[PDB]
This record gives structure tokens, C-alpha cells and sequence, in this order.
């Protein structure tokens, strides 16, 4: 069970950015993908979720109108699209597994397994 | 089959417990009943798993007729009977494998449901409700054999009962 | 196998004819008491005077059953063996039906000495079904069934 | 096993239900039990159910001696074997099937208690005693899979226990 | 399963009961298991307990070639396709018999579960507690299928739930 | 499952009729049978039902005396016999098998399924 | 591989008005073999194959 990457991106100033995260070792249908940005020095912010099987996706309210989550099942690669670059979204993409924690008929938390390797993407002129 | 699905997350064993309570979820699986299973499997694959030497010709390079044909019916009827023989046993050898671990599945639900006595109820998916304060070292000891019902059970049957 | 099968050694005797030849011959390797005897269920034909002649019998089925003959083929020691029992230098016994026939050609050579004789029978047996008929014809080296089984 | 006997009344399932309320009785089927034994047993029966051309002589119009008693003895022996397959198959499939049956009806049952919780108790006898109201709807809520054992838990409990 | 050990005092039959009451302890079988136990293992027995007369030569005493050795061939063949079907068929026939008899042990032990209903629990060795005076007559009755529930339902409930 | 009944008979008054009705397709004697009077122009009377292993029998306090039905397990037919004829006996005579519902240990109603022809007696001088 | 076969002079029954018999032979001859057939007498040819 591991997740693959893209390599990293020198983008310029408003601007869009895809980052691409491929699924090997299970049913990449069958689990959710979260994507986390980790500024340089700064803590996790988690952006938003994408459901393989469905297509729905679910957002924060701070992201809102700036990304967009695809899927391809194909090749088992989940996509992040984010517009309106600025100097600001220069950090560490990370595109993580949701496992959730099934007890019977209700779920109770989880945790974030396997972790990808992350990405670098760079906003400068 | 009252159990809906497995758990892809418990790579430590076969079958195993989770559990939630007023500090969190865990997970912990069973050792006795996996080493049962395992036991059994490897019994049943040790014997699955002859020595001629000088035996009749196979293949022949001319017609001949009586004797030929009678070379090459003997060894198709040995090797369509040992098919058959093969695929019975796997069949068989199959059938009782999924049978031996549902069974052994049914043990440990059992087992537990047998161990909380009247201090639990069993919701139906193939797990139970504790109707009392149930902390970690509450969990362990239903799992290890050592657990203890007279010590709940009276906040366990005014919780079950009166409301 | 076709005798132990059959579960019967019942031999009936039957008025085969052999004209011109000499019947009930006998060896010393089958002492049958003090005198020299021979198998029971078979004739050993030989020279009678100085001539062998061509021996052609028939024998039909007008039973309902089937019947086996065994007949043998003598393989004498020498040549003058041969010709001191058959005329013929070389002899030969063919016994047919209508569906099958079987010629024997007799061998001369020294085997090794067995029962103080150094020559060979080669017993052969024949099958006659209901309809069927058995005719024996040799020119000479013909030990000649008495019967059958 | 604890039922007793079939009914010759049910034509429309293999297993089902029967009930008495102040309405009066009703019987109707299950399907999802019905229709797991109809393909338990049709996934076994295409499996029960070979191409030589040409082959040895096997019926003889003479007496000719080893190779006609060679032949007639691989006959016998090929005969004898398949004989012997055939009967265990049949045997061991039957068993299956009445086992497989079985298990069918007792998976029914033990779904059905424990979908009424604390609000039946088990007359042994296949049937249970709904202590409580249960009207036309309320079967067909414990039929088709969604009973709601809360709803009634006060009155079933305040009928079981206290008198 | 539940029950651990077997009892070596019982020589009067496979399967039984042991008590311990008021007036003392006691033990007894019951021959309706026993009996149907015995039925199917001497059934099973009368299944597994052929005239062939001329055969082909199994033993020679001369090098011939091509006959000789398909004859073995053929024989060796033979025997080892029937030591194959030995081996199975007493495998097979082991298997159920155990699990046959451990069916009968557990079929006795939830018919007395659901002759007791609400007045006795289970305490996980096989064995049960009763909640109420149950005199020797009472065992009996509970042995022989005659127990009524309803007259010992108020105190087994009262010493149940209210301490 | 059909009950076949025998034919019309036109007996004399002051005398008895036997009806026949003959089983096929259910073991006959695992059901009760049960023989209905349907009088020309009015509703069905019940009669009685004979207890087709140990051929007990219980009939209607009104033909008490009168009615006396017998089985036949050999060739699975139920026979009715009602003596005294009388005019008001002309009617349509069935055989109808009781089916018992049972809930378990006990019993709680039925129906009658199936029934015969019916034969149609006659009284008259 | 080779046949050589003997005739031998007898009185077989009388069939269809023959005493005398005619036993039947056969011979295979692979790609790239030759038939030679050699008689001093009694031979019944072939007049091609199969």
C-alpha cells in the first residue's frame, strides 16, 4: 500500500497547478483521498477530500471557488486543480488515505494512511 | 454473514475486537483463535502436499494397432481419473477451509457474548453493546478471559432495563 | 487361461481315421508303468512300413457347443530321426477351419536332452464353433488329437 | 431442527413466516433465503453435470487369450471406478445440499431474533412470542428487515418482566 | 466448544447431565442423543462394508517385455487409484463423525437452553445456573422434556434482576 | 390436489345415499375431510368431518342419527352415508379437506382447500 | 522393417468352392521410405494404397 507523486512545479504568479497522486497496493475506489499543504515552516492545512467512487468532492471553507478534485479510476490517479496561484500557496502538497474506523453500522474517526511523498510547488516571477 | 465486512486495517492477525468508549476506539486482534486456524489449514495442506520408475511407453512414432491402443486407453483412463480425483479434493479441501473459518469466527462471537452475560446486549451486525463504563482495561479483560461480570452488573441491569 | 476359464478337462474321444500311418506311438521320456507310453489326449502318428502318406481327415460340428483341439507338431532331433519315423524329409502339419488356419513347419536341431530326448512337441490348440469343420492336413511330423474338450 | 414439520400450505418460497395477532394469522414467504438456496443448489448441480473417439474393443466374439483378458480387465477396472466416484459424489452432494438447507433455516431464525432484541423471548419450538402490540405493519416490519425494537422496548419489557 | 472435558464416570451412555441442588448432586444420560448418535455412526458403517473371478497374471517368474509390463502397469495402477480412494473415503468418513457427535452434544444443550427460558443463564462451561429451588424432581423434569416454565418465572425472575 | 366426488343418484324417500370422494395428489390420511350441504337456493350447511387415520368422527348437532361416514385408507375415499331421506335433503353434497393452521404447538384456524363437485342428490316419489 | 511370408500347401475347407486361402498383409511406408516387393511366387500385388 503506497501513494506516488508528481514532481515538483516552478509556477508563476495567477496561475493554475494539477498534482497528480497514484494509488498502488488496493481498490483505489474503495477509500477517500485528502489532500494537505504544508507551508515552508509552517504546520498541516488540510484543503479537501475526493470520493473515488462517486466523484463527490468536499471542500474547507477557505478553498472554496480555488480547487478542484478529479479522479481517473483507469489509471487509479486522483488530481488536484488549484487557481489563483499567489506567493502565498507556495508549500508541500500531500495526498493522503482515509481510513475510516467501521464499528458495525457507524463509523467513530480514523486516521490518514499511507501518506504520499509530496510535491513542492513553487509561486514566483 | 451477520458480520458484513472484513477489516482491511488489522494486518496483526485473522479475527480480532474493536471497540469505543468514553476514551476513544481501538482495535487488538486474537491470537488463539487465528493459531487455531492457521493449525488447521497447515494440517489440511501437509497432506495434500508416489515413485515410479519403469512404466509402459507413452508415445509412439508408428501405427501398430491392438497393443497401441490398448497403451494409450490405459493411460488416458489414469489420467482422466486422477483429474477427477484432483479436483474433488480441492473442492472438498476448499469447502471445509471457509466453513473451519466462519466457524471459528462464530466461536469467538460466542465466546464473547457468553463472557458479558447479562451486562451486554448484541445490536445485530455481528456486535455487541456494553451497558456499562467500559474503559480500556474493561476491553482488555473481555479479551483476554479475565472479565468480570458481577462488578457491573447491577449498573449494567438498571441501564439495560429501567431506561 | 482358456483352460482354466473353461473349468472343464472333459475329453470325448472321436473316430478319427488315419489311414496308411502307424497310431499309439510312444517315447521311453513317458514311461507309463514299465512300457513306453505317450500323453493320453494324444496320437503320435509314424511311418507305417516304408511310406507317410499326405493325411487329410475332416471333422464337422454338428453339436451346439465349441469344441478345442490341441494337436502338436514333433521337432525331431536329426534329419535321420525325420526320416526314420516320417519318410519325408521335411514334414508339415497345417490344421484349418473356415475362418482361421494355422501351418506349422517342423524345425530339426539338436535341443538340449530332456528325459533322455533331444527333440521338441509344440503343442497348438484349435477352436470349432457351431457350423464349423476341422480339417487336419499334413504331410508328416503330426501329433494327432484323440478328441476334444 | 427445532421445527418440527413443513408446511404443505407455503407454494410460493422454500422458507417464510406464520403469525397470530388481534387481526388474526398470516403466512408469506422470504425470498432472500429462498433464492440463496436456489443458487446454492444450481452453482452445485452445473457442476455435476468427457469426448472419446475412439477407443478399445470392449465386447469380443471369440476366445483368444492374454490381450482379450488384458482388455476386458482395464473395463472392468475403468467400470468399477467411475461406479465408485459416482456413488460418493451423489452421496457427498446430497449431504451438502441437506446441510446447506438446514443452515438456511437456522440463519433465518437467528436473523429474526435478533432483529426483535429483548422484545421476544424464543418459544423453542421455531417460533417466537412478541410481547407487545403487533399489528399487520409491525410483521411486515420484522419480514422485510426493518423493525425498530425501541418503539415497543418499554411496553415488551414492562410485559416480559413484570408480570 | 463450551464444554471442556468429557466424564469418565458416565458408562451408561455418550451424553448426559450433572447437577448440583439442594439435596445434592446427581448424574444421568440422556439415550434420545445417545441413541441417534449411535443410529448414524452404525448407518455410516453399513455403507462402507465386489466378485471377480478370472483375472489377468499378477506374478511372473520369466522377462517377457511389452505384456508383462503393461499387465503390471495396469495393476499398480489399479491399486494405487483404490488406496487413494481408502484414504478419502475413512478421512471423510472421520471428519463428519466427529462433527456429527459434536452437533448432538450442542443440540442437546440448546434444547435444554430453551426448555429453561428466562429462569436459568448460561454460564460458559455448559453448564447452567438455575435461579430458583430446583429439587430433584425438578431436574427430572427438565431431563425428560416436562419442565414447565411458567410456575418458577416469578421467583427465577425476582432473584435474576432485583440482586 | 383435487377431490373427484361419485355421480347424481335420484334415491326414493325413506332411503340412504352413499357419496364417494376419492383423493388424489395429498396423502389422504394426514387431512381431515369434510362434507358440505348446499340446499337449490340456499347458503351451505356444514355436516360433519370424519379423522381420516383413526376414523373418529364429530357431526353437527342437527344430523345426529342420521349421518355415518366411513374411510377407505386403501383407496383414499372419503363416504358419506345419510339415512332417511326426506324431502328437504335434496341438495348439492361437497367434500372439502380442512386444512388446520398451525402456529407451532397449537393450532388457531384453517380453511377448506380443496373441494370436490359436488353431487346432487335428489328426493322424490 | 520387413515381411516375409511363406506359402503353405494344404486342404482348408471347401469355401465357396475353394480349398485354398489368401492371407492378407499390410505394409505403412513413411515420407521419404521405398517399397520393394520381392516374390518368387504366390504373391497377390498391390495395385496402389491407401
Amino acid at each position: 500500500v503506497q501513494l506516488v507523486q508528481s514532481g515538483a512545479e516552478m509556477k508563476k504568479p495567477g496561475a493554475s497547478v494539477k498534482v497528480s497522486c497514484k494509488a498502488s497496493g488496493y481498490t483505489f475506489s474503495a477509500y477517500y483521498i485528502h489532500w494537505v499543504r504544508q507551508a515552508p515552516g509552517q504546520g498541516l492545512e488540510w484543503m479537501g477530500r475526493i470520493n473515488t467512487d462517486s466523484g463527490g468532492t468536499n471542500f474547507a471553507q477557505q478553498f472554496e471557488g480555488r480547487v478542484t478534485m478529479t479522479r481517473d479510476t483507469s489509471i487509479s490517479t486522483a488530481y488536484m486543480e488549484l487557481s489563483s496561484l499567489r506567493s502565498d500557496d507556495t508549500a508541500v502538497y500531500y495526498c493522503a488515505r482515509g481510513y475510516d474506523f467501521w464499528l458495525g453500522s457507524y463509523r467513530a474517526g480514523g486516521w490518514f494512511d499511507p501518506w504520499g511523498q509530496g510535491t513542492l510547488v513553487t509561486v514566483s516571477s | 454473514g451477520f458480520i458484513e465486512n472484513g477489516w482491511e486495517g488489522m494486518i496483526d492477525g485473522w479475527y480480532g475486537f474493536r471497540h469505543q468508549n468514553s476514551e476513544g476506539t481501538g482495535q487488538a486482534a486474537d491470537l488463539k483463535s487465528t493459531q487455531a486456524a492457521i493449525d488447521q489449514i497447515n494440517g489440511k495442506l501437509n497432506r495434500v502436499i508416489n515413485e515410479k520408475f519403469h512404466q509402459i511407453e507413452k508415445e509412439f512414432s508408428e501405427v501398430e494397432g491392438r497393443i497401441q491402443d490398448l497403451e494409450k486407453y490405459v493411460e488416458d483412463t489414469k489420467i482422466d481419473l486422477w483429474s477427477y480425483n484432483a479436483e474433488l479434493l480441492v473442492a472438498l479441501e476448499n469447502q471445509h477451509t471457509i466453513d473451519l473459518t466462519d466457524s471459528e469466527m462464530n466461536k469467538l462471537f460466542e465466546k464473547t457474548r457468553r463472557q458479558l452475560r447479562e451486562n451486554a446486549e448484541d445490536m445485530g451486525n455481528g456486535c455487541f453493546k456494553i451497558y456499562h463504563k467500559c474503559d480500556n482495561a474493561c476491553i482488555e479483560s473481555i479479551r483476554n478471559g479475565t472479565y468480570d461480570h458481577d462488578i457491573y452488573r447491577d449498573e449494567a441491569l438498571n441501564n439495560r432495563f429501567q431506561i | 487361461s482358456l483352460v482354466a476359464s473353461s473349468g472343464t478337462l472333459e475329453f470325448i474321444t472321436e473316430g478319427f481315421t488315419w489311414t496308411g500311418v502307424t497310431q499309439n506311438g510312444g517315447s521311453n521320456a513317458c514311461k507309463r508303468g514299465p512300457a513306453s507310453g505317450f500323453f493320453s489326449r494324444l496320437n503320435w502318428l509314424t511311418k507305417s512300413g516304408s511310406a507317410y502318406p499326405v493325411l487329410n481327415v475332416t471333422m464337422p460340428n454338428n453339436d451346439n457347443f465349441d469344441k478345442l483341439y490341441v494337436w502338436g507338431v514333433h521337432h525331431p532331433s536329426t534329419n535321420q530321426e525325420q526320416t526314420s519315423l516320417y519318410v519325408q524329409a521335411s514334414g508339415r502339419v497345417t490344421v484349418s477351419t473356415r475362418r482361421s488356419q494355422q501351418t506349422i513347419i517342423p524345425n530339426i536341431g539338436s535341443r538340449p536332452w530332456v528325459r533322455g530326448q533331444s527333440g521338441r512337441i509344440s503343442i497348438y490348440w484349435t477352436i470349432v464353433k457351431p457350423g464349423d469343420v476341422l480339417v487336419i492336413n499334413s504331410n508328416g511330423n503330426l501329433i494327432a488329437p484323440r478328441g476334444y474338450f
